[PDB]
RNA sequence: AGUAGUAACAAGAGGG
RNA sequence: UAUACCUCUGCU
């Protein structure tokens, strides 16, 4: 069901499809979001993903 | 809109039964409850249909049939009833309802259905545009082989084809995976465009694509052409005793045409060698032969296949041999040897398995490119020697790197570090290793290895670092600053007079043709292949037996040298032909000299082996070997075998399972205890009598003196008494 | 002159006129009544072949289980099942030596299957014994019933969807000592009608708990019945049907044995007819090439007598464990389940018997369960004696059957035992004057023995024969025979220096298949086509087979040509179609059109063949996608029929979906029985699946995967599709609110 | 009676 | 008990 929600968006608005599962998607900017918050500060998990 | 679907779901959820099933049963569990049924699979559908077609209302149909067609037609036939079909909301219906629909029902647009059912309509397109030749009658030998049954398949895996189908008909419900290959993307664009705005069940479109795209095979008995479009029409083109010549519509693929051209040329060269004037015979066959109805000579003028037999045919007609190619921007030109192909997977230094079309055998190239040239000597995964020269050291070294990769050594494969990925047209795997080593070759040269050489004036070595050394060099590398002619016996040579191509060194691997070959030649038999040669040759001897038997008695040297035995000789090993002829002729003259002993079957059996200049050797033979479709078969000298079987019950000689004709009924009542024409300089007398000593093998027969009798293991578990005759035969 | 057809054999060889010995144009034998007489025979015969073995009462079932293996070595040629564990393992090891990495790969391929295989896979299959109802039901129905009763009790690991979890639930369900089941029963109510009160039969359901034995017996029970329509045999025999518990374990064990047999040249299974013949041709080629000119060659045309009755479940446990050596213990113990259940299997004894009183003129039915508590004055002498022997094995209405097997239980692993005996005959193992090779599929085998002299063959036969006896395989001395290599027989293929045709084998397939008008036309023409290719059906006879098929098809479906003077229910409506149609040649045969088929046509479907010649309106009606006659099934079951030759494989056919692709009416006898309610369950299940497909079109092609609800999935799709329809497409703002309020309303009703 | 052939059919179940 | 009817089923 998660990928059906992703693909339904990309069909009408001709955009890229990600490899792994996103968590959110903004309809104004047309950008996917991938959450990954943790006990580390910022740079150790930002540049890894 | 999607308004009525959610409205009905609300109406279903209002029902307390349906809301329970919809909530309790999961998506994975829905596949089980979908197939939940009282209905058995019918054991005897043929009986039930005959039972049910006598009934008024045997067909079940959707309840909405009551709103579409009338209850009664113009002749008062009841078309539908209100009786629900056991276990559904469908209603029981007359066959007259189906007829009423087909004559007076709602019309719909179905003009693009031939694109949905393309696999089916392609069969009619090939048949409609097909061309029939004549029907020849003969014993059709059929090899049981795995072959394609789905012509025009765009070759993908089941999972790859599943992704393509999903993209075309269910675009919104494609999973995590995406279209990987450029084949998958281009097929999807074509399918999306062809099938757009076509009112038909998506279930049926998914089904027809699954059948069309994916390759399917079956074990079938095939005579002749094995390619998909000929396999499609086996029922039409072959029977037990006939071949209906037929070319399907559309053009043959180059793969099938190159494979069958090689087989045609090989068969033409193998035939010509054993004739008196090979080049005239080869030329005679080349102008008469056709492949897929296209003449062989215009194929040889346009087709660039590089193969020893094809090149002998090209050389005999004065056509340029495709002697050259390019790789890394250098023109390779073969001056000696030959290329033999073998696709295999090998591990690199990064443990990456990759399928390489590796070349084998000893070859020699004169290589030349931009500002540098070389003389390469190569073997199977071996750089034997490379003498390189050029305007600059970099130009020499750049050519050197190209040759080292072109050699396909295990040195250079193991010296690769990392994964190989280049481009969005992706190149073949030879260029993946080249472009890797063109960028960085630090490990290549370290792992290649050095060798010591003698200081020759003009030659110098190239070290791993890049220095020029005089007495040291990389393994094989040295640095230093085409018409053809073909003789009567098909030997291809150069201006200097050195051997380029030999008929003896043509590959003996037959293989079954992909497209039909017709040699319209008196030098060849009616049907292609080696089983045909056996059957037609033995059929011919029986048919003309009365003429050839008296010709056997009076003047045997003209019988032995008959041109009809020449095809048979291709099946005998080259080396064996002479000694086999020596053995056969000695055995035949024994039958003439030892009066009384005459066996018509034994003459007929061995007669084709005579057709060669005989050797003076004294070896014994319990069988003659015959090469039939790769495997060796052994025709036994005494009695029946797979290759030759005289059946007394039928009064028929069976050659490889097929009756070859009845010999005269005289030969049933034709025998004598003494059997000549089995062992050279000996005579089989009768049963094994133990008075004359213990059993000797056929190799041990040299011990026995002149006129001495002994027991021998002759063949097929029989032990037999044999005497050495005193005076030997001509 | 007295005519005698068999005198043709004086001139024509037997193999060349073998069709004259196949009487396959007549109706084959059928059993009338029950197969209780045969099931008892099989059970009694099976135990007699193992009689010198060891009896032990089972801890769990209390059933009397005969163990013949590692027992006294046989002292006669009678059928024996005294297999020796050590001798079986030597042969299976000998197979491992000869094919290094075969057992490794076969196991690894089976492990990959076990991880990926869903519970769905058990819906695909023939009739299965339902322990829930003590009767046979379709595979999917028996699965759903077994899952439902499992879910009502404490067993929901299969919730995940993977099959191995369902298999755990089956092993965990033996621990329950109060397994609840809902049996159905009839009640006689009365209701008023305007002004007389009429009796009303209704069906209620009663919850019954089972004993720990009761459930255990039922899970190990395999149903029995007589095999009908079987050729070449005077007497009927019993066939068996596995239960839902053992089924899933059997799937994976046969899947291993399949992967083993797939890479064994000596196995006839699982390949088709032509490939079977190619395999026999290869071994003859291989035996002649390896031999010398001094040597002999004989071929046994081979039948194994009492094949299933003498193959033992304990021996299959030895094979499965040896084949899986060095693999993870979870995988070894999973595949070991099916042999264990087969070793502790019990057999249902069928319907029972019917009695008859001539003077009183009455008949009556006693159940097979009554065979314990019943007087023997009723039965005849042979039947009595069998009941007396069966009582010693009887356990809760079902006879125990530890040793042996029965037809329909188990498939390919038995061939691997036979193949290991064939593999023993390599020259490098035997190292003596004789040696052998061959092919085998089940009881049928073709053994080729080479040696230096005729007595070497006799020693080789005896060595093969006795080695087969050491693993409970009994070669028939009466049905098998031997001759010099050149002719033989194998599964009714006849070799005479090459395979000859056996057309008469295929005569039952020439006729109207009885699926529907569309499918049968495609099936009929393809049968003619394939027989021209595979069984030497000549061109003139093939033309006549088209001519006779059209006749049979025209009469069966009452769809004679539109210009005929016949009178049926269909002639008038077809006549109206005939007259209005401009291009008559375009009409299908089912619509009173002409036969387009000759030899060259047979591979082209009829609609496809007539397309260009059709009237546009007729073509538009014929292939109308919104027509009420077609049942829009899944892609996996599109253009499939069922056919018997083996067990019963599916037949795929090439056909364009039209109004002629209809389905005949269902059987309605369930309406009178206590299982009447199953029809409404089915009606409700289909309506739920029909609505799901409107939200998930893909479900008809590829089966969907999720542990979430059907409703919650449909709800999720209703919101997101309506989002995209408004955010970029053709839908109003008021419609988006109307859909999302309905989704809120549906969520409010749980 | 007749079908049939190792056991059945020669209607079964219900309106009780 | 009988004789008329009526309903369901024809692979379940
Ligand atoms: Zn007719």
């Amino acid at each position: 069901i998660a990928w059906t929600i992703v693909n339904s968006i990309c069909n009408m608005t001709e955009n890229s499809k990600p490899r792994f599962l996103p968590d959110l998607y903004d309809y104004k900017t047309n950008k996917f979001i991938e959450i990954g918050v943790t006990r580390r500060k910022v740079e150790d998990y930002y540049y890894e993903k | 809109s999607g308004m009525e679907r959610i409205k009905e779901l609300m109406e279903m959820v209002k029902n307390s039964r349906m809301r329970e099933i919809l909530t309790t049963t999961s998506v994975d569990h829905m596949a089980v409850i979908k197939k939940y049924t009282s209905g058995r699979q019918e054991k005897n559908p043929a009986l039930r249909m005959k039972w049910m077609m006598a009934m008024k209302y045997p067909i079940s149909a959707s309840s909405r049939i009551r709103e579409m067609i009338p209850e009664k037609d113009e002749d008062g036939n009841t078309l539908w009833t209100n009786t629900k079909d056991a276990g559904s909301n469908r209603v029981l219906v007359s066959p007259n309802a189906v007829t009423w629909w087909n004559r007076a029902g709602p019309v719909s647009d179905v003009v693009h259905y031939p694109r949905v059912y393309k696999m089916y309509f392609d069969r009619l397109e090939r048949l409609t545009h097909g061309t029939f030749g004549p029907v020849k009658f003969y014993n059709q030998v059929k090899v049981r082989k795995r072959v394609d049954i789905n012509p025009g398949h765009k070759d993908l895996t089941s999972r790859e084809a599943q992704e393509v189908i999903m993209e075309v008909v269910f675009p919104n419900e494609v999973g995590a995976r995406t279209l990987s290959s450029d084949a998958q993307l281009t097929i999807t664009k074509e399918k999306k465009e062809e099938l757009k705005n076509c009112k038909i069940s998506p279930i049926m479109v998914a089904y027809m694509l699954e059948r069309e795209l994916v390759r399917r095979t079956r074990f079938l008995p095939i005579a002749g052409a094995t390619s998909s479009t000929y396999v499609e029409v086996l029922h039409l083109t072959q029977g037990t005793c006939w071949e209906q010549q037929y070319t399907p519509g559309g053009e043959a693929e180059n793969d099938d045409l190159d494979q069958t051209l090689i087989i045609a040329s090989r068969n033409i060269v193998r035939r010509s060698i054993v004739a008196i004037d090979p080049l005239a015979s080869l030329l005679s066959m080349c102008h008469t032969t056709s492949i897929s109805s296209e003449p062989l000579v215009e194929i040889l003028r346009s087709n660039p296949t590089d193969e020893q037999a094809v090149n002998i045919c090209k050389a005999a007609l004065g056509i340029r041999i495709n002697n050259s190619f390019s790789f890394g921007g250098y023109n390779f030109k073969r001056v000696k040897g030959s290329s033999q192909r073998t696709e295999k997977a090998v591990l690199t230094g990064n443990l990456q398995t990759l399928t390489m079309t590796i070349f084998e055998g000893y070859e020699e190239f004169n290589v030349s490119g931009k500002r540098a040239s070389a003389v390469l000597k190569k073997g199977a995964q071996r750089l034997i020697q490379a003498i390189i020269g050029g305007r600059t050291l970099e130009d020499i070294l750049n050519l050197m790197i190209t040759l080292m990769v072109f050699s396909q050594e295990e040195k250079m494969l193991k010296a690769v570090r990392g994964d190989l990925n280049f481009v969005n047209q992706r190149l073949n795997p030879m260029y993946q290793l080249l472009r890797h080593f063109q960028k960085d070759s630090s490990t290549l040269l370290k792992n290649w290895g050095t060798e010591e050489i003698d200081p020759i004036m003009g030659i110098a070595g190239i070290m791993p670092d890049g220095t020029i050394n005089k007495t040291q060099t990389l393994m094989g590398v040295r640095l230093s600053q085409i018409r053809v002619n073909i003789d009567k016996y098909l030997r291809v040579r150069n201006e200097k007079g050195e051997l380029l191509i030999s008929p003896e060194e043509v590959s003996e691997a037959q293989g079954q043709e992909k497209l039909p070959i017709n040699y319209n030649s008196s030098l060849m038999w009616e049907v292609n292949g080696p089983e045909s040669i056996l059957t037609n040759t033995y059929h011919w001897i029986i048919k003309n037996w009365e003429l050839l038997k008296t010709q056997w008695m009076t003047d045997p040297t003209v019988l032995y040298n008959r041109i009809e035995f020449e095809p048979f000789q291709t099946l005998i090993p080259k080396g064996n032909r002479a000694i086999y002829s020596g053995f056969t002729r000695t055995l035949f003259q024994q039958m003439r000299d030892v009066e009384g002993t005459f066996d018509s079957i034994q003459i007929i059996k061995l007669l084709p082996f005579s057709a060669h200049p005989p050797s003076l050797g004294r070896t014994q033979f319990s069988s003659f070997t015959l090469n039939i479709r790769g495997a060796p078969l052994r025709l036994l000298i005494r009695g029946n075998s797979q290759v030759f079987n005289y059946n007394q019950m039928e009064n028929v000689i069976i050659v490889l399972g097929k009756s070859v004709g009845s010999p005269e009924r005289s030969i049933l009542t034709e025998s004598s205890s003494i059997e000549s024409a089995v062992l050279r300089g000996f005579l089989i007398l009768g049963k094994a009598n133990s008075k004359y000593g213990p059993v000797l093998t056929i190799g041990e027969l040299d011990k026995l003196g002149r006129g001495e009798k002994a027991n021998v293991l002759i063949g097929q578990g029989d032990t037999v008494l044999v005497m050495k005759r005193k005076r030997d035969s001509s | 002159m007295d005519v005698n057809p068999m005198l043709i054999f004086l001139k024509v060889p037997v193999q060349n006129a073998i069709s004259t010995t196949f009487p396959y144009t007549g109706d084959p034998p059928y059993s009338h009544g029950t197969g209780t007489g045969y099931t008892m025979d099989t059970v009694i015969r099976t135990h007699d072949y193992s009689s010198r073995g060891i009896w032990k009462t089972n801890s769990e079932t209390g059933a009397q289980q005969l163990n013949p293996i590692d027992g006294p070595l046989p002292e006669d040629n009678e059928p024996s099942g005294y297999a020796q564990t050590d001798c079986v393992l030597e042969l299976i090891e000998g197979l491992d030596r000869s094919h290094p990495g075969l057992f490794e790969t076969a196991c690894q391929e089976t492990i990959d299957a076990i991880q990926q295989t869903r519970v769905d896979k058990l819906t695909q299959g023939r009739q299965t014994y339902d322990w829930t109802l003590n009767r046979n039901q379709p595979a999917a129905t028996a699965l759903a019933n077994t899952i439902e009763v499992f879910r009502k009790n404490g067993y929901k690991l299969n919730e995940s969807g993977r099959l191995i979890d369902f298999l755990k639930d089956v092993l965990l369900s033996f621990e329950n000592d109060s397994m609840e089941v809902t049996t159905h029963f009839q009640k006689k109510k009365r209701i008023r009608d305007n002004k007389k009160m009429i009796t009303q039969r209704t069906i209620g359901k009663k919850r019954v708990k089972l004993t720990k034995k009761n459930y255990l017996i039922r899970a190990l029970t395999l149903n029995t019945m007589t095999k009908d329509a079987e050729r070449g045999k005077l007497k009927r025999r019993a066939i068996a049907t596995p239960g839902m518990q053992i089924r899933g374990f059997v799937y994976f064990v046969e899947l291993l044995a399949r992967n083993i047999c797939e890479r064994l040249e000596q196995s006839g299974l699982p390949v088709g007819g032509n490939e079977k013949k190619a395999k026999l041709a290869n071994v003859i080629k291989k035996m002649m090439a390896k031999s010398t000119d001094e040597e002999l060659s004989y071929t046994i045309t081979g039948d194994n007598t009492k094949w299933n009755e003498n193959q033992n479940p304990r021996i299959f446990l030895a094979m499965v464990l040896r084949i899986t050596a060095g693999q993870p213990e979870w995988f070894r113990d999973l595949l070991a389940v099916a042999p264990i259940m087969f070793s502790n299997k019990v057999a249902r004894l069928g319907r029972g018997y019917m009695f008859e009183s001539k003077s009183m003129h009455l008949r009556t039915q006693i159940s097979a369960e009554n065979l314990s508590d019943i007087n023997l004055r009723y039965f005849n002498e042979d039947t009595k004696k069998k009941i007396e022997k069966i009582r010693h094995l009887m356990v809760e209405g079902t006879a125990s059957l530890s040793p042996g097997m029965m037809m329909g239980m188990f498939n390919m692993l038995s061939t691997v035992l036979g193949v290991s005996v064939l593999n023993l005959g390599q020259r490098e193992i035997l190292k003596r004057t004789y040696w052998w090779d061959g092919l085998q599929s089940s009881d049928d085998f073709a053994l080729i023995i080479n040696g230096h002299f005729k007595e070497d063959i006799q020693q080789g036969v005896n060595h093969f024969y006795r080695t087969c006896k050491l693993v409970g395989i009994n070669m028939s001395q009466k049905k098998s025979y031997i001759n010099k290599t050149g002719t033989f027989e194998f599964t009714s293929f006849f070799y005479r220096y090459g395979f000859v045709a056996n057309f008469s084998m295929e005569l039952p397939s020439f006729g109207v298949a009885g699926n529907n008008e569309s499918a049968d036309m495609s099936i009929g023409t393809t049968v003619i086509k394939t027989n021209m290719i595979n069984n030497d059906l000549g061109p003139a006879t093939a033309q006549m087979a088209i001519q006779l098929f059209i006749k049979d098809y025209r009469y069966t479906y009452r769809c004679h040509r539109g210009d005929t003077n016949l009178e049926t229910r269909r002639t008038k409506s077809i006549k109206r179609l005939w007259t209005e149609t401009i291009s008559k040649a375009g009409l299908l045969v089912a619509d009173g059109g002409p036969n387009p088929y000759n030899l060259r046509n047979l591979h082209i479907p009829e609609v496809c063949l007539k397309w260009s010649l059709m009237d546009p309106d007729y073509r538009g009606r014929l292939c109308n996608p919104n027509n009420p006659f077609v049942h829009h099934m899944e892609v996996e079951s599109t253009n499939l029929a069922v056919v018997m030759p083996g067990p019963a494989k599916s037949l795929e056919y090439d056909a364009v979906a039209t109004t002629h692709s209809w389905t005949p009416k269902r059987n309605r006898s369930i309406l009178n029985t206590n299982q009447r309610g199953i029809l409404e369950d089915e009606r409700i299940y289909q309506k739920c699946c029909q609505v799901f497909e409107k939200f998930f079109p893909s479900s008809t092609y590829r089966r969907p995967i999720g542990m979430a609800s059907m409703l919650d999935a449909m709800l999720s799709r209703a919101r997101i599709d309506a989002r995209i329809d408004l955010e970029s497409g053709r839908i109003s703002s008021q419609d988006f609110s109307e859909i999302t309020n309905t989704c809120k309303a549906i969520e409010a009703l749980k």
